[PDB]
């Protein structure tokens, strides 16, 4: 019955830049909030408890400030091994309820995506299905966009995305599409498109074969 | 239903500096995103800058990192380009642009004249 | 809808409050037949304290003007022969003061304007004398009733205002007067025994209870409900000294409510302020009686003002039941350390007679004093006789229900363990009024007389049958049918309510007080068992020595000594001690020398706190030995001066 | 030193029940609650459950009230989750944290402090088998001489492990590892693909060997340019 609201769900700054992460509360808990920090892969440890307690251990750019029922984590010199998710939690209540979770990424040169086209291979004509990927890389920021369409047939509730981490040598991502479809789906129009719009580019990138 | 106008221009010299401006009518931009793009002969629709909402990180070409500067005024719904140390090769046409969707998955739609710039 | 709503609600309740009036008084004249009766057999028509209350109104009435009057009560020197008490604030006379006041002015007016205000002619009873019954607003039995039964006649009106505050519709209200109505015989008694203390003060209690109840709901606050509670608070506590307990059980409540976050903090200081000033000005006006001080209300007073003033200092703490903990151990322990603090600390040592009548019932503590309430079939247990009969009604099932509804929605619209100190919980007036009820309810089961607070809230709650937050035609066809059935079973209380009538007096005391005004002299002292004391007093205007109002402290000994004649006590000491306290008379009846249920009569009472004094030939054994053979031998300084049909005698002291 | 370990993950069927263990190593329990909160893939962490052992106090959120149970018991300083009719969503990592007793919360619950590492609970209706392995070829109509990409692709496998090299890790320019995604059907499938150099994608027909314990698949596929 009692929850939080987090606006920069994901926030991206560079090495230095002071970034503030804010935490508001529907109700009115007094300063029972705290602040968390997890890497993936690894379990959460503790921050800041009480608003503006630091904890003992974790480094001292770490700042937490409370106004009423908004509370803010501020770190001025942000720094590489502090890059991990936030999470901002409530302990005046039964039902204990922690926030959405912001990220901190890093600050890098934007480049335009490389995609490329793959049909299925030869063994995808005997198991009754087959798949169409589009393999994408190379780019900046996270928010993309991919499409499937088939002489512009628009798509819903087929595709398939998976999202590698960010990479450690350019800070960048990679993207696999997929759209499966049944043997007696498969011998349709010949003409298969697939097309990725990026805030980085202003014409849609369209990679199309023909079966 | 959306459009926008970009001022200022002129004959331009190397080592100056400049102060381009656009502006949207019609239509806010507080909920929408907004981006620079160039367009040059031999090599154009090129990225060049972008900003979504209130400045929680803007994101530069790799070639003018840093060069550019970029100010927002929601209240006017105007941005100006602050130019500085202009090398000779920024003989294009600038360009801002306006993107429909609020994911900022890049559908840009609108284009404009924008402002021409040659340098020498 | 607003408008007619609230004005018809207005309406509604001054015509109960009449019906309740002209109920009551018709009540009162098939009870004691005043219509037909001399002025001074209405007086001996007020039987035990009521003829003691009466008589300062007369005094008043008599005297050359007002302000001797009142300086002839403010230094009385009759009612207890040997010192000089102020039974103004002794007895709580302020209700006479007022009436005689405002009685005497208006009768001196009546003449002037030639007004007939007062019609009456002669009646003649037969074997008796020819006397004079007298009617009219202008007699003054009549100015004194007329008073009593318009204050006591909004009693029902408060009841349907409380009724639609707490549900919230007119039904409830409904609901509320019929349940006082058809329980009207255990609600109140003030047809029966009019003078009595509770019917001037209790109008006022829950007067207050429902200004209180408006101001919860509302969230009210300012100086203009300072004076509301006020203005209905100092009546109360100048009249009834029993009110301080009632405001107390009302504090009690009030912190309950405020401990679960359902008052606001401005509220509850208009409040506690409220009470401050009320119990400024009771004091004042009752003469500094060091009395107030060292009761519960007091103490109270000052708890809940520390723990709501060092409420904001706790807005943090999260876990409701430390919450609550904590301010209930300081309650506590404040109210009973300044109680203590005062009563065995400054030396000031208050009247305990209402914890030694409690600790009687449990333990076996006995003190003669206990047993001469105890036995009194008013400061005993409830009767299942009473509990049966308000189950006859369902007044206690329907009660029952909606406590339990309440319950349910009050348990499962919360959160139980942890608590917001800026969030109020809203429907604060409904726990307050059931708090209420349960303090009522433990009062009225263990001394009977304290059900006139249990009846009528017990009507408050039943009307909680009618809120509508716990389809309209499904709830207006139901609540219908619970008002039919209600019906179905009340009128008969009515109705045989209405059809009892009075026993037709006696002419003993009669005699006796005719004996007395012709061969006494007028400042003859009179000693006597307590009921024929205050009407030894009011008529025949006599000095005696004890009288019923036992209760302070200076008149406790004195009945103890007077009522050592029925002892094993010899006659030489009995003889002195009535002659060091100086009576001339001793009044009593042969009814009171009687030999089943041993530990109530006088003869088994006396061997408690005098078993040295058992074995011996008991007094009363040689009154009714003395009165039949006509001779006064045995009692050799005593001599039977009057004696009648073997019912009054009157013994003289050499 | 104080430290939480947790055990009694794994995987089992929908519908079934599971117990789970939380034990704690240098201060005593019952002097203080513990708590657990989930983890799900991608979704933030939600507090589940808690108990104060001192005398016994045990709740619940909603979301999992009725099915779930906490029994801690002192002697052996350590807590049980137990729960029961597993539901679609109850796959996730459970942290067992540590708070302060309820009886002296006053002001409300401490931050959690020494949180547990964790164990990963999966619910899937179907059984496990191997991954099938495909590859992965560029088309030759775009981006034909300069940059070039080649997939290896394990489909249909159970469950999450599965790592799959290129040429005994000896291609390492630009690999890329996708992680597997939970198709309708319930089977894992992920690929890995890496940003060949020039001269005709390498001149070499590559070799991709995958491995997964459970099933003790170690196939190798080839993978050539079209």
């Amino acid at each position: 019955d009692i929850q939080m609201t987090q606006s920069p769900s994901s926030l991206s700054a560079s090495v230095g830049d002071r970034v503030t992460i804010t935490c508001r509360a529907s109700q009115s808990v007094s300063s029972a909030v705290a602040w968390y920090q997890q890497k993936p892969g690894k379990a959460p440890k503790l921050l800041i408890y009480s608003a503006s307690s630091l904890y003992s251990g974790v480094p001292s750019r770490f700042s937490g400030s409370r106004s009423g029922t908004d509370f803010t984590l501020t770190i001025s010199s942000l720094q590489p091994e502090d890059f991990a998710t936030y999470y901002c939690q409530q302990g005046a209540s039964e039902p204990i309820t922690f926030g959405q979770g912001t990220k901190v990424e890093i600050k890098r040169t934007v480049a335009a995506p490389s995609v490329f086209i793959f049909p299925p291979s030869d063994s995808q004509l005997k198991s009754g299905t087959a798949s169409v990927v589009c393999l994408l890389n190379n780019f900046y920021p996270r928010e993309a966009k991919v499409q499937w369409k088939v002489d512009n047939a628009l798509q819903s509730g087929n595709s398939q995305e998976s999202v590698t981490e960010q990479d450690s040598k350019d800070s960048t991502y990679s993207l696999s599409s997929t759209l499966t479809l049944s043997k007696a789906d498969y011998e349709k129009h010949k003409v298969y498109a697939c097309e990725v719009t990026h805030q980085g580019l202003s014409s849609p990138v369209t990679k199309s074969f023909n079966r | 239903q959306v459009q926008l106008q970009e001022s200022g221009g002129g004959l331009v010299q190397p080592g100056g500096s400049l102060r381009l401006s656009c502006a949207a009518s019609g239509r806010t931009i507080s909920r929408y995103a907004m981006s620079w793009f160039r367009q040059a002969p031999g090599k154009e629709r090129e990225f060049v800058a972008v900003a979504r909402r209130s400045g929680d990180g803007a994101f530069y070409a790799d070639s003018v990192q840093g060069r550019f500067t970029v100010s927002r005024d929601d209240a006017k719904n105007t941005v100006y380009l602050q130019m500085n140390s202009l090398k000779p090769e920024d003989t294009a046409v600038y360009y801002c642009a306006i993107d429909s969707d609020t994911f900022y998955s890049g559908s840009y739609d609108y284009w404009g004249q924008g402002t021409q710039v040659t340098v020498s | 809808y607003s408008q007619t709503w609230l004005a018809s609600v207005v309406i509604i309740g001054l015509l109960v409050g009449y019906i309740n009036y002209q109920h009551v008084y018709t009540l009162f004249e098939n009870d004691k037949h005043f219509s037909h009766l001399a002025d001074f057999e209405r007086e001996m028509a007020y039987r035990t304290e009521m003829g003691l209350y009466y008589s300062y109104y007369k005094t008043i009435i008599n005297a050359p003007s007002f302000l001797e009057g009142v300086q002839e009560i403010t230094h009385d020197t009759v009612t207890e022969h040997g010192h000089e008490i102020n039974t103004l604030n002794r007895f709580n006379l302020y209700p006479e003061v007022i009436l005689a006041f405002l009685y005497r002015p208006f009768r001196a007016f009546a003449k002037s304007a030639n007004w007939q205000i007062e019609l009456c002619w002669q009646v003649n009873r037969g074997e008796l004398r020819p006397v004079e019954s007298c009617e009219g607003i202008g007699n003054p039995h009549y100015f004194y009733i007329t008073g009593v039964f318009i204050v006591a006649g909004t009693v029902a009106s408060s009841i349907f205002y409380l009724g639609v505050l707490v549900s919230d519709s007119i039904f409830g209200g409904f609901l509320s007067v019929l349940c006082f109505a058809f329980n009207h015989g255990e609600a109140t008694r003030v047809q029966w025994t009019p003078p009595l203390r509770e019917s001037f003060a209790f109008p006022f209690i829950i007067g207050h209870i429902a200004i209180l109840t408006f101001v919860i709901k509302y969230k009210k606050s300012g100086h203009s409900m300072i004076l509301l509670l006020t203005s209905m608070a100092v009546p109360a506590l100048l009249f009834w000294q029993f009110t301080q307990f009632a405001f107390f059980t009302q504090i009690c409540s009030i912190f309950l409510a405020f401990s679960l976050d359902l008052i606001p903090f401005s509220t509850a200081k208009t409040v506690i302020h409220s009470h401050i000033i009320s119990f400024l000005i009771g004091f004042l006006l009752l003469f500094g009686n060091e009395m107030m001080i060292t009761a519960l209300y007091f103490p109270s007073i000052l708890a809940l003002g520390m723990i709501i003033y060092i409420s904001p200092l706790l807005s943090n703490l999260k876990f409701r039941p430390a919450y609550v903990l904590f301010l209930a151990i300081i309650f506590a322990s404040i109210t009973l350390g300044l109680k203590i603090g005062l009563s065995k600390g400054l030396g000031i040592e208050d009247d305990a007679h209402i914890f030694d009548i409690l600790r009687s019932k449990f333990t076996s503590f006995a003190n003669f004093h206990t047993r001469l309430y105890t036995c009194s079939a008013e400061f005993d247990f409830i009767q299942y006789s009473t509990i049966e009969k308000l189950c006859g009604t369902l007044l206690i099932p329907l009660a029952l229900i909606s406590l339990v509804t309440f319950v349910f929605n009050f348990v499962k619209n919360t959160n139980l363990l942890w608590r917001n100190s800026e969030e109020i919980g809203e429907n604060g007036e409904i726990l307050y009024n059931v708090v209420q009820l349960c303090c009522s309810t433990v009062m009225a089961f263990l001394i009977m007389r304290l059900k006139l607070f249990m009846t009528p809230h017990l009507c408050i709650v039943a009307a909680l049958f009618a809120n509508s937050k716990l389809s309209k035609t499904i709830r207006v066809s139901a609540l219908v049918g619970v008002i039919a059935i209600l019906f179905y079973r009340g009128i008969p209380n009515i109705r045989q309510q209405l059809n009892v009538k009075g026993e037709y007096s006696n002419p003993d005391q009669e005699m006796l007080f005719d004996w007395i005004q012709h061969n006494t002299k007028q400042d003859a002292v009179f000693a006597g068992t307590m009921p024929v004391m205050a009407n030894v007093k009011l008529t025949t205007l006599r000095p005696i020595v004890n009288h019923p109002h036992y209760e302070h402290v200076g008149i406790r000994e004195r009945t103890l000594k007077v009522y050592s004649m029925f002892s094993k006590k010899p006659i030489a000491e009995v003889h002195k001690i009535m002659k060091e306290m100086g009576v001339n008379y001793f009044v009593f009846q042969l009814m009171n020398c009687s030999n089943r249920r041993p530990e109530c009569v006088y003869r088994g009472m006396w061997d408690e706190e005098d078993p040295k004094n058992s074995g011996r030939t008991a007094l009363c054994d040689l009154w009714i030995l003395a009165a039949n053979s006509k001779d006064n031998s045995r009692i050799a300084p005593f001599k039977i001066v009057y004696n009648a049909n073997r019912n009054y005698i009157v013994l003289k002291i050499l | 030193e104080v430290q939480l370990v947790e055990s009694g993950g794994g995987l089992v069927q929908p519908g079934g029940s599971l117990r789970l263990s939380c034990a704690a190593s240098g201060f005593n329990i019952s002097s203080s609650s513990i708590h657990w909160v989930r983890q799900a893939p991608g979704k933030g962490l939600e507090w589940v459950a808690s108990i104060s052992s001192s005398y016994g106090y045990t709740s619940y959120a909603d979301s999992v009230k009725g099915r779930f149970t906490i029994s801690a018991d002192t002697s052996k300083n350590t807590a049980y989750l137990q729960m029961n009719s597993l539901r679609a969503e109850d796959t996730a990592v459970y942290y067992c944290a540590r708070s302060s007793s309820v009886y002296w919360s006053w002001w409300g619950y401490s931050a959690f402090d020494y949180w547990g590492q964790g164990t990963l609970v999966t619910v899937s209706s179907a059984s496990t088998k191997g991954p099938s392995v495909f590859p992965l070829a560029p088309s030759s109509k775009s981006t034909s001489g300069g940059t070039a990409a080649l997939g290896c692709l394990v489909k249909d496998y159970f469950p999450e492990p599965v790592t799959v090299s290129w040429n005994s890790g000896a291609l390492t320019s630009g690999v890329h590892t996708f992680p597997a995604v939970l198709q309708s059907s319930g089977l894992y499938s992920l690929s890995s693909v890496v940003t060949v150099p020039s001269s005709s994608l390498g001149t070499q027909t590559y070799i991709c060997n995958v491995n997964h314990k459970p099933s003790n698949t170690k196939v190798d596929k080839k993978v050539e340019p079209k």
